[PDB]
């Protein structure tokens, strides 16, 4: 593992998107 | 807290593990050391094959018999099954 | 991550890196033009110390790493009467 | 009875038809309604046997339950999906979300409410279109299903199908009088969601079906996110739409090249240069109607360029990867502004790939600039601060000099974020309080990592002094862990977690230097957590008292040099000697005490239950409270 | 070098110098313009500490200077219920 | 350093280091008793920096460590005792060397404070364990080991 591999894109907005996407 | 001694014909691996640990963990570190597949490696506790599933706490590797001062010798063999051919160490010289 | 110790009889004595580095000359041989920055064998060949004494040296490595900061009821390290006067020379060669 | 309800629920979940007809046989009229509808809290979800048979797809069990026992279809329950929690949904909703046609048909024929909504106004049609099963959505629409009504979040089936890879359901939706101009909270219409997914056929068909390109509430256009998510097939069709604007055309395939320049998923140079060159030629052909760029003044951290105004510098950076990437980042920030949170990710990725091959300075300045940009936006920068402490730990392990103002600014940002977390968790709800406190704990741990980094650096007098005032402010706002562990308690504890990065090779706990720095900046040395422990009670429990002895030793004397009371009793009335669990710590603390007749008198007062209120000095009240 | 502690009741409590220098504020009183290096009286006057409390304070001085280096389960200092909460203010005003 | 190289000894075998670490060293009672307080950390540190031999022995075999571990004031004078032990160990001393009565410095340590200070300074070595085994089993080590190891077993 390195810095790029553990770099995870901002998912709070993705979490912010999916609460609006609750079917 | 269990300390044991994997023995090949000549190779000798020194192993640390947990009392509540199974054969899988030590077989995996022997994987990481000797680089041989785990099906063709099997242990021998006092010349008695042990199954790959039981924990070492009740198998016989208690902390009061596999202390790091004198780790419990554990045999091993690889597929060329193959008998236990653990070569003993050199005989110490007598007292002068 | 392991260090392969070879005795005078050819007995491989693969032990942990940090366990072997508790002795001065093992650290010295693993330093200098002996680093082996690949961590698969890192072999160290001893043409002097027999198998029965290097076995106890590795046992002592594990024993001191386990009990490095206990200071309460330190258990005795079993030195056989015949293996003394010769484990002393090995421990003098391998500083600490 | 309650016992048989659990067995009925288990049989419905397993769907053993040979068990339903045996467990539900010979049941009274009241019991057959009491059992069917009982609240069973399993795995954190409230699962009615009917809804758990509908979700598992047991068509035979559902048919037997509905036809024979006549269970109502209005029963509600909670089903735990993959990151989705929905309560109040009916069995039809559960069957549609799990995508099983037979249960949906049986429930509808038995009278399930297709128009029934959950707490967030969510219809089973959305559940059916979530996994994009054409048969189920066709059957539901043919059974009086409304598509104009969205959920509580203004999110109908159209955009749910737009995100998902299924195209049959979205085509069926658009073929049954669907309105694609529905707007979310931030003005987001169906084209925004379709372009964010970036599915070629969905966005191609949406053009023919009144795409209606409009600007949402962010001053942000669907073409901007179409070209921002690194997809070079949607912008051409968005241009093929008859209402494309020239300025939108200018931003398109230029911001697209900018995103292609700096992105982990779509990192390439030839593609980026090709789209940049064609976007430049889109305006550089008229001459008399030229559209000169409006470029902001350059940022010192952003090199020293002012983008490209001539083709010569465009073709000069053809073989320069770093220059082209940096121009792409600059133009991306110009078009997207300084408010979008997503502009930091390309900077972070560029810094990471610059650091992965043992160079640090450009990575350091890029991550510092990204930290500044996210500080302007007021975001939870806890993970970025963690990785930033990680990169300091790495570069210290590789023995390269550390910029003291970088530590200065990251510590002031850390204390500001800690204060923000305090006011947030003060006004937080009980739903996310646990994750808010976890984020706060991560901020505390990364603050300690940064403090350890600062102690590992040879900062000058002014730098270290202003770090001291900032830490002074941090303790003066009193940050406390959920277990009462103040900053000193975490600094003197070996149980403080350290992440798997290079931090464990540099930043380890307990630390003598970190403890001394905390004691320097006016830390409450005698702070007491919920268990009653203090810094001394924690440091005496150190499990490595010889190999790290000096550090342990130093910490103890530091506490004794800062007024830590060696006789303090915790909630179980254990002096730190009673909590030593170690000879070394026991004798160190014994040698660091004084006889202290004050301690003997306070112990006599405490043991004899004498009312010491207002009859001793004000400090002596808390002194007696210590013992 | 044999200082005299006078309580609020006139009770002289003459004690050794090193015994009475364990308390910080008695050292402070004997320091400054309170030295009079003539080894004549070394008188310190306690207008507030009662005699039944200054007696226990002097006994504490002796007990501390005797048992300051034992660390082998020193006997508990006998503090009466009534002396406590008044011995506490004396031990505060006379630091340690 | 000149005096240290002269290597003085008292009647009972005390070198300069043993006197500098002994609390029983008679200090003059006229004015030196108010300043010169033995054992003193600074004089021992200065002697060790001046090349003082550390493993010297008395007529009773006690080294500087055997003398310091018997200190009667380990609590009220902890800084001096700790500094003496640190200096003696860092300058090179055997934490388990035996005197004529075969007492290691841990055995001679009357106060437990010095016991655990030395234990924190003590480092486990296989050479010491093997020498202890050789001495305990009384195995003949004459000419069987290097010349240094002969004396090493001699004082273990």
């Amino acid at each position: 593992k390195k810095h790029s591999l553990d770099l995870l894109s901002k998912e709070r907005e993705l979490n912010g998107k999916l609460r609006h996407l609750s079917p | 807290d269990v300390f044991l001694m994997i023995r090949r014909h000549k190779t000798t691996i020194f192993t640390d593990a947990k009392e509540s640990s199974t054969v899988f963990e030590l077989k995996r570190i022997v994987e990481g050391i000797l680089k041989r597949p785990p099906d063709e490696q099997r242990l021998y506790k006092d010349d008695q094959l042990l199954d790959d599933g039981k924990t070492l706490g009740e198998c016989g590797f208690t902390s009061q018999t596999a202390r790091p001062q004198a780790p419990a010798t554990v045999g091993l063999a690889f597929r060329a099954f193959e008998a236990l051919c653990i070569e003993p160490f050199s005989s110490p010289p007598e007292l002068p | 991550m392991y260090v392969k110790l070879i005795s005078s009889d050819g007995h491989e004595f693969i032990v942990k890196r940090e366990h072997a580095l508790t002795s001065g000359t093992i650290k010295a041989m693993l330093s200098g033009p002996g680093q082996f920055a690949e961590n698969e064998t890192n072999e160290v060949n001893f043409r002097e110390i027999p198998s029965h004494v290097l076995s106890k040296v590795c046992m002592y490595f594990t024993y001191k790493v386990r009990y490095t900061n206990s200071s309460t009821e330190i258990p005795e390290f079993p030195i056989a009467p015949e293996i003394a006067l010769e484990l002393l020379m090995a421990a003098n060669f391998l500083d600490c | 009875m309650e016992g048989l309800a659990g067995y009925v629920y288990k049989a419905a979940s397993e769907g053993k038809v040979l068990t339903l007809a045996a467990l539900l046989l010979n049941r009274s009229e009241s019991d057959i309604r009491y059992l069917l509808g009982y609240v069973s809290q399993q795995g954190g979800q409230r699962s009615t046997p009917l809804i758990i048979a509908a979700r598992n797809g047991h068509a035979k069990v559902v048919r037997l339950l509905l036809e024979h026992y006549r269970v109502q279809t209005q029963q509600t329950g909670t089903v735990r999906f993959d990151g989705y929690v929905i309560d109040g949904a009916t069995a039809l909703w559960c069957a549609a979300g799990a995508g099983h046609f037979e249960v949906v048909k049986l429930l509808v024929s038995h009278g399930a409410n297709v128009n029934h909504t959950t707490v967030t106004n969510s219809t089973p049609l959305r559940a059916a279109c979530f996994d994009g099963r054409l048969d189920i959505v066709k059957y539901l629409v043919e059974n009086n299903a409304n598509i104009s009504i969205a959920n509580k979040y203004d999110n109908t089936c159209l955009m749910i199908a737009a995100y998902k890879g299924h195209t049959d359901v979205v085509r069926y939706l658009l073929e049954q009088r669907a309105d694609p101009n529905a707007k979310a909270h931030c003005g987001a219409t169906a084209l925004h969601f379709a372009a964010e997914a970036g599915h070629i056929d969905i966005v191609k068909e949406l053009i023919k079906w009144r795409a209606a390109i409009v600007v949402n509430g962010h001053g942000m256009t669907p073409l901007k996110v179409a070209a921002e998510s690194c997809k070079a097939d949607v912008v051409e069709l968005l241009l093929s739409h008859a209402d494309c604007d020239r300025r939108s055309r200018i931003e398109a395939l230029e911001l697209l090249g900018a995103s292609f320049a700096n992105d982990r998923e779509n990192y390439d140079i030839i593609k980026t240069y090709h789209y940049l060159y064609l976007a430049m030629l889109e305006r550089f052909q008229d001459g008399d109607n030229i559209l000169e760029k409006e470029v902001l003044p350059p940022i010192h951290a952003y090199g020293n360029r002012t983008e490209c105004r001539n083709p010569q510098e465009l073709e000069s950076i053809r073989q320069d990867r770093d220059a082209l990437h940096m121009e792409g980042l600059i133009v991306r920030e110009r078009i997207l502004g300084a408010d979008n949170i997503d502009v930091s990710h390309p900077i972070i990725y560029r810094g990471a790939v610059y650091a992965d091959n043992m160079e640090f300075e450009q990575c350091i300045k890029l991550w510092l600039h990204a930290l500044h940009l996210r500080q302007k936006g007021n975001r939870n920068t806890h993970k970025d601060l963690l990785r930033f402490a990680q990169v300091f730990s790495q570069m210290i392990h590789l023995n390269e000099t550390v910029k003291a103002p970088d530590i200065e600014c990251v510590l002031r940002c850390s204390v500001l974020e800690i204060e923000q977390s305090m006011n947030r968790v003060k006004n937080i709800s009980d739903a996310d309080v646990h994750n808010a406190m976890d984020n706060y704990e991560c901020n505390l741990y990364t603050f300690l990592y940064l403090v350890c980094i600062s102690t590992k650096t040879q900062c000058s007098e002014e730098d270290q002094c202003k770090i001291n005032k900032q830490i002074y402010n941090l303790i003066h706002l009193d940050p406390r862990t959920r277990e009462g562990f103040t900053l000193l308690h975490l600094a003197v504890n070996s149980n403080t977690p350290v992440d798997d990065f290079h931090t464990n090779d540099v930043c380890s706990f307990p630390n003598a230097l970190v403890t001394k720095l905390l004691l320097d900046c006016g830390a409450e040395v005698n702070a007491v957590d919920n268990e009653g422990n203090s810094a001394l009670h924690i440091i005496v429990q150190y499990n490595r008292p010889i190999s790290d002895f000096l550090t342990l030793h130093s910490i103890i004397i530091s506490l004794v040099e800062a007024g830590a009371h060696t006789d303090m009793t915790n909630k179980q009335n254990k002096t730190p000697l009673d909590k030593s669990t170690t000879g070394v710590s026991e004798i160190l603390l014994k040698t660091q005490m004084k006889m202290s007749l004050k301690c003997l008198a306070a112990r006599a007062v405490r043991a004899n239950d004498i009312n010491y209120q207002d009859q001793i000095p004000r400090t002596l009240e808390e002194f007696v409270g210590f013992h």
